[PDB]
């Protein structure tokens, strides 16, 4: 029995007022009752329709790789990526807005990292995907598959130096692009005191609890 | 060299049912592009590039991507 | 209809024709050495009389018409 | 040489030295630089200047998927040795108001 | 109604000739009607622009927003884009320069489109 | 995004726009106030020892929501008037030259892909 | 900082009635949970504007009908509406 939030439903730490994350939350179930949103994670599939307001209102369609979920609240958003005709191009959709017509998850997946921004850098077919791809299925009740698939990378220079220990990227052969005296120049950065440090750690356990008593109190009524 | 000669000329005079059924566009200009896009592709010899103006022209024919009226 | 007014419309949808000589228009006017006529060229003089005259006539037999005389036979016992 | 090559580009002279070079029908390049013949694709004739010297550089190219450092040809340095070399005179004499005097 | 059967009669009485019209499915999201006009001299694709504009103003419509005459420094090539219909006015030499009948109606299947060389890539040297 | 010596990749098939050299030209003027170049915006490039207007289709710079992110910066040349140089687009292209005010549907009519 | 500053021209979207919230368009100066004055817009533009504003105020005590839960604008698209579909 596996439940799953949606991670724009949790607050970041802070002193905001959490009467507004209420509202905020009301207006999540009361949108995501109109349009289903599916659950995903960073590196699965993504088809998303939309409507392009100064095209007559035409049906538009785009197939990516999520690689990014960040923002909170109704401005919560996700990134697609995909390389078409051998051009990389990446779309920030928005959850809530309406111009979104249906979200599809072509491929659900996980990937060895929580964020996928060093696939820029990396070679392109680690990015490129077939368009109109048919969707796979999904077993009921059954894990979230895990790809631990490691890219091999381009020559440096990067975007941003991924192999320094900030980063913490488990998805990266290192070993076929850097020599190893630059790993051990790269390891200077490393803070060992900051998985120590237990002033740092946000505990959502009593939050996600109250999330959840609100997201089926809705759905009751 | 083609798939088939039969099928070229078949689709040639089905191009001309299309057009003799339109109703905006021009019959002279429709019919001359037509026919002088037939005289430059041919006699090329290759024996595959026509094989490639034949798919071009079988989805020209569906008119699922374009279609002129 | 008129056996005669056949072979009098296919003659005149011919002499309509630009590019070609109205040379020698008989019922045996060969197109490939008279004329100089391809595959095109028969295929669309057949589009240029079946607008006027036909709207019966399938690819299954124009390919293999070759002379004026036929049209007229082709015609005449279709009807 | 009257002046700088660097404001114009030194590969426009290249070809513009190579075009009268043909227009003279002179061809010294060809057995200097050990090319197989007289060529007219100025980019060509750089590829086997820098062969034959064995000069390369790595430049960042745009591409669709972003910049890629690759490893090519070093065109400049092929240009200006060849600039050079017509200039020290190992390429024969040149005339390049030959147009102008006939009319 | 400005629609099409209008536009094209309003051609008509212009001498517009070689008018040709192009269903463009919603899949390409873009248009629905594409329109091609061939002239004879640059006042005369000038004479049609000013033409249509000013029925389209006058005639009906009042909510949709006003449109603007592209290309007028441009003596070869004009163009106007209504709310869904477009059309470009431009001279026959333009034309076969500027094929434009073909990728509407095929996609990616061009002559010129299937001239052109893909990705490449550069690789490295020796 | 583009602004003076910024390095451009050129998408249409104009024989201009395309180097033997795989050299990229670099931008020398943004027609602008503020001297910044957004996609759709006019800029001036010093290609080949020439100085030709072009249009800017997509940049690596990240814009607004919604709208489509490139990674590399692209360019198509136009004429002193308008004409585009080139006579067609391989590479997809925004639709949100519609919306902008301006000369885009040139470009449009020969681009072919939409994103 | 720490100085009083007014600003002008914000419009009103959306008004909840159970919590007593007004969605006021764009930022507003000051931190979270502070307090804030509000009052009518005093441009130009948008003077004789209170015709059909409550005069003096609003008085749910006395109202001969109760309203909606949620007060929004003739432009803003509510949450539960169907996804909008351009022209
Ligand atoms: P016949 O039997 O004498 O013909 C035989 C010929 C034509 C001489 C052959 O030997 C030959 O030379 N070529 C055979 C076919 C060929 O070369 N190409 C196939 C033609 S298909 C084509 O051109 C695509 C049509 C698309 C329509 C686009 C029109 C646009 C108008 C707006
Ligand atoms: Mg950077």
């Amino acid at each position: 029995e596996r439940r799953f939030l949606s991670p724009e439903f949790i607050p970041r730490r802070g002193r905001t007022d959490p009467l507004k994350f209420q509202i905020e939350r009301k207006d999540m179930l009361e949108r995501r009752k109109v349009l289903h949103i599916p659950e995903f994670y960073v590196g699965s599939i993504l088809r998303v329709t939309t409507a392009d307001p100064y095209a007559s209102g035409k049906i538009s369609q785009f197939l990516g790789i999520c690689i990014q979920r960040s923002g909170r609240g109704l401005g919560a958003t996700f990134i697609l990526r995909n390389v078409i005709e051998g051009q990389g191009v990446e779309i920030c959709f928005e959850l809530y807005n309406p111009r979104v017509q249906e979200i599809q998850v072509v491929k659900l997946e996980k990937r060895l990292d929580d964020s996928l921004l060093y696939l820029r850098d990396a070679l392109p077919e680690y990015s490129t995907f077939d368009v109109n791809m048919k969707p796979v299925v999904q077993e009921p009740n059954q894990k979230v598959p895990v790809n631990e698939l490691k890219v091999k990378m381009k020559p440096k220079p990067w975007s941003k130096r991924w192999e320094r220990p900030n980063f913490n990227i488990k998805g990266i052969r290192f070993d076929l692009c850097l020599t190893e005296q630059q790993m051990k120049e790269a390891q200077k950065w490393n803070q060992p005191w900051l998985e120590f440090d237990m002033m740092r750690e946000y505990d959502t356990s009593k939050i996600e609890a109250a999330i959840w008593k609100e997201i089926e109190a809705s759905k009751r009524s | 060299a083609p798939w088939s000669r039969e099928a070229v000329l078949s689709l040639y005079r089905a191009l001309l049912r299309q057009g003799r059924q339109l109703r905006y566009t021009d019959r002279d200009f429709y019919f001359a592009s037509i026919r002088r896009e037939f005289r430059k592709n041919q006699k090329l010899e290759d024996a595959e590039a026509r094989e490639r103006q034949l798919e071009k022209g079988l989805v020209f024919l569906n008119g699922k991507l374009g279609r002129i009226i | 209809l008129t056996l005669e007014g056949i072979q009098d419309r296919v003659l005149y949808v011919l002499k309509l024709y630009d590019k070609i000589d109205p040379e020698k228009l008989s019922v045996n006017s060969h197109f490939m050495k008279d004329l100089g006529l391809d595959s095109l060229d028969q295929v669309e003089i057949i589009m240029a009389m079946e607008d006027e005259f036909g709207f019966e006539i399938p690819d299954i037999d124009a390919e293999k018409l070759m002379c004026p005389q036929e049209i007229v036979d082709y015609i005449a016992d279709k009807k | 040489g009257t002046v700088l090559d660097h404001l114009v580009g030194e590969e426009t002279m290249a070809d513009y030295l190579l075009y009268t070079l043909n227009k003279h029908q002179r061809f010294g390049y060809v057995q200097h630089y050990g090319l197989g013949s007289a060529c007219d694709n100025v980019e060509r004739v750089l590829k086997s200047v820098a062969v034959k010297l064995g000069k390369t550089q790595k430049v960042k190219v745009l591409t669709g998927t972003g910049n890629v450092n690759i490893i090519q040809p070093n065109y400049p340095a092929a240009a200006r040795d060849f600039l050079q070399t017509f200039r020290r005179g190992l390429l024969g004499s040149v005339m390049l108001d030959l147009d102008v005097l006939r009319g | 109604k400005f629609d099409i059967d209008m536009m094209v009669s309003l051609l008509r009485q212009e001498n517009a000739r070689d008018i040709c019209v192009i269903q463009v499915p919603p899949e390409m999201r873009y248009t629905d009607y594409f329109v091609i006009v061939s002239g004879t001299s640059t006042r005369h694709l000038h004479a049609m622009a000013f033409y249509v504009v000013k029925m389209y103003k006058h005639l009906k419509c009042k909510r949709d927003p006003h449109v603007k005459i592209e290309g007028k420094d441009t003596d070869d090539w004009l163009c106007v884009d209504f709310g869904s219909m477009v059309i470009h006015l431009m001279l026959p030499e333009t034309r076969e320069i500027y094929e434009l009948e073909k990728l509407w109606t095929l996609r990616s299947y061009d002559d010129q489109l299937a001239q052109i060389a893909p990705e490449t890539v550069p690789e490295d040297f020796i | 995004a583009i602004q003076k010596m910024t390095r451009v990749r050129v998408v249409d098939n104009s024989a201009l726009g395309n180097s033997p050299y795989h050299r990229a030209p670099r931008c020398i003027h943004v027609y602008k106030k503020n001297g910044v170049g957004k996609v759709g915006d006019q800029i001036l490039l010093a290609i080949k020892g020439q100085k030709k207007k072009a249009l800017i289709v997509g940049h690596c710079m990240p814009g607004p929501r919604m709208t489509p992110r490139f990674d590399s910066n692209n360019v198509v040349l136009i004429e002193d008037n308008g004409n585009p140089v080139g006579t067609r687009i391989k590479t997809p292209i925004p639709t949100s030259l519609r919306k902008r005010e301006g000369e885009y549907s040139k470009v449009l009519a020969i681009a072919q892909n939409f994103v | 900082g720490n100085i009083y500053r007014t600003e002008y021209g914000l419009k009103v979207w959306r008004i909840n009635t159970k919590h007593n919230i007004i969605y006021v368009n764009g930022s507003v100066p000051g931190h979270k949970n502070c307090l804030v004055k509000v009052k009518d817009s005093k441009l130009p533009a948008y003077k004789d504007l209170g015709k059909n504003l409550p005069f003096p105020t609003y008085f749910p005590d006395g109202d001969e009908e109760e309203l909606p839960e949620d007060l929004y604008d003739e432009n803003v698209c509510q949450p539960g509406a169907p996804s909008i579909t351009f022209a």
